């Protein structure tokens, strides 16, 4: 039973995995774009 | 110095106004043709009293 809960876990571990990452931008400012995109969420 | 993208604007104008002008060479022509003239003629007499 602690095997699934090795299991369950580690593999629900893996459901809410966040990274980050940087994404370049060449023609638009990264401000603007930083307030639009905040704008929808 | 601006953002990236105020920047890309200011080098399309920049590249715009940067323009080769051309010049102008003006001349003036002033003409004058006067031509007088005139005349006098006439007869005096005088005498004792």
């Amino acid at each position: 039973v602690v095997e699934r809960l090795t299991e369950v876990i580690q593999r629900v571990d893996h459901a809410g995995n966040r990274t980050e990452e940087v994404i370049p931008l060449d023609n638009a400012s990264a401000s603007e774009i930083a307030r639009v995109l905040e704008s929808l969420t | 110095t601006a953002p990236q993208d105020i920047m890309q604007s200011l080098q399309s104008v920049i590249e715009q106004l940067d323009i080769r002008r051309a010049q102008v060479h003006v001349e003036a022509l002033i003409v004058e043709v006067a031509e007088g003239s005139n005349i006098n003629f006439g007869v005096q007499w005088a005498s004792k009293d």
